[PDB]
RNA sequence: AACGAGGAAUUCCUAGUAAGCGCAAGUCAUCAGCUUGCGUUGAUUACGUCCCUGCCCUUUGUACACAC
């Protein structure tokens, strides 16, 4: 039978991913605070 | 007086999983293993009995219990038996937590104690490992029952020491032609024998004397390929 | 039941009409002589027929099928029912 | 429900009970009612059973 | 020589209509192809729960079979077939495909089988009902099985069951369709051939009963 | 293998038998049963398929010598069948005995 | 424990 | 395996069983005397046949 | 004047007028043969009535029906049951009663939903 | 680079109900990352049991026969 071996443990694109989650998660921080002082 | 196959060249059988359910099979678990993945601060590392005193005993368990070696030897001497060789069988693992590890036939396990720990630890995450193709997923996980995972018409037989001496050659050349085997082999280093009796239809033994897992594992095997005509 | 009326011709054959709206509905042939009489037990179940040829004919009549022949020996000539025992009366020849 | 899940073989055995009772007359005026109800509940329930047996001695112990 | 006359006059209405049409209302069939007569439920406990003293055109009569405790026993054995049958994860509300689909199982079983397919799908219900199950013990800490007996109405429901999800599960990965697939699987059971998931798991319940009664 | 399937319906793959690989140059129906479908191979035995089991030779039939390549049954006989094996050398055989060799 | 009807059973 | 054909008579009531799964007394079909004593799972109501291959062990109490 | 009969059926949401008349012997579900009711796996869930009672009672009649409402099942439901409860108030109308009596117990020993649409109200608990 | 129906645990469901499928409205609160109506297609399996899991109750007939 044919065998294999298995899998364990682009830089621009990598940090692209984590300043757009950041920008998101700062953009929804935003709301809240700015909603919370409006109330 | 009878001619041949059209053609006679060697052609290797096609791996068995789970979702054949038809063909005449080998099933071999590996059950009760110790088997499960802390976090230390940074990062998650698999138990093993040797190495993770302090936070063993901080859990509470057994430094005697928590060994995946057993796991480990047990694994690689079935995966390298002649019989998957010759492409007919193929493992479950039965975590302590309650996991079915559906070990393909095609895999070829890292020997190294810290490479295997390491796939344990990346499989309980992530739940699937690819090959070096990544076009068929090599190491799968399944939901309870086992028997719903089996071959239909299996037997269930358990490797207890308790039970009487039958010579695995025996038994299997009784066992009828369709009739694939599922064997249920403790893993755990030592105590009861008293887990999958539901599941299983009658308790076996194999020598008068008691076993190392692996060892037991290699003599079943044995008597397969034996009968099988490998 | 007064919906159903009989009729026995001089020919074997029975013709059983539906008397409100004068339709014809079903018919029988057992018969060969003329039909000397015809009754309807009193529960709708049965009918019995007589005839010239001494034979008696006994019919199931919620089916449709034929329970009995019965050939006597003189020809048949008076016939009279009676419902409330199930039973009949018949003036022969001889 | 007591007597209705009774088994048959038990009703016999209960039977031979009650014979021994009468034997112990004075257990009888003791309990007569409970002793009738039950009998005869348990035979009127079982009673195609018992009658289909055949067993001169159960002929005999039911005289 | 008694020979009743009912029809006087030739039936011709204005409206054309199939010959087939018209011998069917000389005797109901099931979609015309197929009677209902000498059509036996072959086995006694099954006899009066598998209504087949009743005849229907389609299996699509659409009832009230599920208030009282068994009114699902009177309702005839095609349609329960045909629901079992549409009961999938993507088939949830197509009654129309799942009644194609029996018409044209019936169809291939017609054809390879001579002899009929109700009585070969009577005989398939029947000789797959399983006849003896068991339960997890309550144990109080030892966990096993106990033997017990199974009622016809649980053996019926049953065998419906393990004959549609065998067959939907041989259609699985095959270029074979569900139609082709629960043909073999119904003749395969009416064989009782030991070679059918159904036979098979009927097999396994009522084996591990025996053991461990 | 021998594909079998209702006639005008090109969709339905009806069943697919799979006997001795060798290719099959003879395939035919039988004419006095209807479930019974006669075919040989290369392989020079020839099967019975009843095509209520597609797995299993209802019943292998040898005796030829080489090549079989015709067959034919018997109007009269339905148990009869002759083979044209292809040395010449017609073969009669009657199925309801063992059939191993032809009469 | 155990039910009625079964304990006179056993007794 | 010779099987045996019997007649669910009358379901018990008020016994300690499982859920699911009844006391219930059997008549035997072709021997109109015996009666039994079986463990049903499915749905059931009197009168009504039922496939045996046990033709002999008595029931229990499933605690 | 002629003789005529009019009936109704209703299935889900779906109302089938049904007219009954005396003449020259056909069968019209709205402005197209009966034959040609569309869906194919009903066409006879359609016929029932015609079938179970034999053709001459209708030889002698002209039924027209038009349906709207519902769908596919609920329509082909809807014009069986306006037939069959029609053909009985005809029967009962101009020709005779044991017409109509042995009409109705053919039909409520076939099933009663050709002429007693359940109106399946909600329910408590 | 990912993924082939989505593990372990836990949550909901008994009839036009489960689950599908599209049109429409936007109603002084709430709802456009949606919200509510209206249709059409329409099942599986208990309808039992207090054994387990909890919860309740009552543990004095008081009501007026005959009956335990």
């Amino acid at each position: 039978i044919p065998t294999h071996a298995p899998k364990y443990e682009d830089r621009t694109r990598s940090e692209i991913n984590k300043m757009k989650a950041q920008l998101k998660k700062e953009r929804k921080f935003t709301m809240k605070e700015i909603r919370k002082d409006a109330k | 007086q009878k001619a041949l196959p059209a053609s006679l060249v060697p052609q290797a059988p096609p791996v068995l999983t789970s979702k054949d359910k038809i063909t005449k099979r080998m099933i071999v678990v590996l059950a009760m293993a110790s088997l499960e993945t802390h976090k230390i601060s940074d990062k998650y590392v698999l138990l093993n009995c040797d190495d993770h005193q302090g936070l063993l005993k901080k859990m509470g368990r057994d430094i005697s219990e928590a060994r995946p070696d057993i796991t480990h030897q047990c694994l690689l001497t079935l995966l390298d038996s002649p019989i998957n060789k010759a492409g007919k069988l193929q493992v479950y693992i039965q975590t302590s937590r309650g996991i079915l590890i559906e070990v393909n036939p095609t895999v070829r396990i890292p020997r190294t104690f810290k490479r295997f720990s390491g796939l344990m630890v990346q499989l309980l995450h992530k739940l699937s490992i690819r090959s070096v193709n990544s076009e068929e997923k090599l190491l799968k996980v399944i939901k309870n029952p086992i028997t719903d995972h089996l071959p239909t018409k299996c037997r269930k037989v358990t490797l207890s020491f308790d039970a009487p001496v039958i010579r695995v050659q025996d038994y299997i050349e009784k066992l009828d032609d369709d009739e694939s085997i599922c064997v249920f082999v403790g893993a755990m280093a030592r105590g009861k024998d008293n887990f999958a009796d539901e599941y299983v239809d009658e308790k076996v033994g194999l020598s008068n004397y008691p076993l190392s897992a692996s060892v037991a594992c290699s003599k079943f095997c044995h008597g397969a390929e034996d009968a099988w005509n490998i | 039941c007064g919906n159903f009326g009989f009729i026995g011709s001089s020919n074997g054959s029975i013709t059983i009409y539906n008397m409100q709206s004068g339709i014809l509905r079903k018919k029988y042939k057992l018969h060969k002589r003329a039909v000397t009489g015809i009754s309807l037990d009193g529960m709708n179940r049965k009918m019995v027929s007589c005839g010239l040829d001494g034979i008696v004919g006994f019919y199931d009549f919620n089916k449709s099928t034929l329970l009995g022949k019965l050939k006597l020996d003189a020809p048949i000539t008076a016939m009279v029912y009676h419902r409330s025992s199930d039973l009949f009366a018949l003036a022969l020849d001889d | 429900d007591a007597l209705m899940v009774m088994p048959f073989s038990y009703v016999l055995k209960f039977l031979k009970f009650i014979d021994t009772v009468m034997q112990n007359k004075t257990l009888l005026h003791s309990h007569l009612p409970l002793i009738c109800k039950n009998l005869f509940f348990i035979i009127k329930f079982n009673h195609k059973e018992l009658v289909s047996q055949k067993n001169e001695e159960l002929k005999l112990q039911i005289n | 020589d008694f020979e009743v006359v009912e029809e006087f006059t030739p039936v011709v209405l204005a409206t054309p209509i199939p010959e087939e049409v018209q011998q069917a209302q000389t005797e109901i069939k099931l979609f015309n192809k197929w009677s209902f007569e000498e059509v036996e439920v072959k086995d006694a406990s099954l006899v009066d729960y598998v209504q087949v003293r009743q005849p229907i055109f389609v299996a699509h009569t659409a009832g009230r079979y599920a208030n009282k405790r068994f009114r699902k026993a009177q309702c005839p054995i095609i349609e329960r077939l045909t629901n079992s049958l549409m009961m999938n994860g993507r088939n949830n509300g197509k009654k129309l495909k799942a009644v194609r689909i029996i018409k044209h199982t019936l169809d291939i079983i017609n054809v390879l089988t001579d002899q009929n397919p109700i009585q070969v799908v009577v005989d398939a219900i029947t000789n797959t009902g399983p006849r003896e199950d068991t339960t997890r013990v309550g144990g109080g800490g030892a966990a096993r099985r106990q033997a017990v007996d199974v009622s016809p109405l649980r053996r019926v429901n049953q065998a419906i069951a393990l004959l549609t999800i065998g067959a939907r599960e041989a259609a699985f990965r095959n270029i074979k369709t569900i139609a082709e697939t629960l043909a073999e699987e119904l003749i395969n059971a009416a064989k009782g051939s030991s070679t059918s998931y159904a036979i098979k798991k009927k097999d396994e319940l009522e084996r591990v009963a025996k053991s461990n009664r | 293998l021998v594909s079998v399937y209702d006639s005008y319906n090109p969709r339905t793959i009806l069943l697919s038998i799979n006997a001795s690989t060798h290719p099959t140059h003879v395939t035919k129906f039988h004419t006095q049963d209807n479930k019974i479908l006669a075919t040989a191979s290369d392989d020079r035995v020839t099967r019975l398929w009843d095509i209520s089991n597609a797995y299993e030779p209802q019943l292998e039939l040898t005796g030829a010598t080489d090549y079989v390549r015709t067959l034919s049954f018997i109007p009269a006989a339905p148990h009869l069948v002759a083979t044209g094996s292809y040395d010449g050398l017609i073969r009669l055989y009657d199925t309801r005995s063992s059939g191993s060799t032809p009469i | 424990s155990l039910k009625a009807g079964e304990r006179l059973m056993e007794a | 395996t010779p099987v045996t054909l019997a007649k669910v008579i009358k379901v018990l009531g008020r016994t300690g069983s499982r859920g699911g799964v009844t006391q219930v007394r059997v008549e035997f079909l072709e021997d109109t005397s015996r009666t039994i004593v079986r463990n049903v799972k499915g749905p059931v109501r009197e009168n009504d046949i039922l496939v045996l291959m046990e033709s002999e062990r008595e029931a229990r109490r499933l605690r | 004047a002629v003789p005529s009969v009019q009936t109704f059926g209703k299935k889900k949401s779906a109302t089938a007028v049904a007219h009954v008349k005396a003449g020259k012997g056909l069968i019209k579900v709205n402005g197209s043969p009966i034959t040609l009711v569309e869906p194919e796996i009903l066409r006879f869930k359609v016929y029932e009535p015609l079938l179970l009672v034999g053709l001459d009672k209708f030889s002698n009649i002209d039924i027209r029906v038009r349906v709207t409402g519902g769908g596919h099942v609920s329509q082909v439901y809807a014009i069986r049951q306006a037939i069959a409860k029609g053909l009985v108030a005809y029967h009962q109308k101009y020709v005779d009663e044991q017409s109509k009596n042995e009409l109705k117990k053919a039909f409520t020993s076939y099933d009663r939903t050709l002429l007693i649409a359940d109106s399946r109200r909600p329910e408590p608990k």
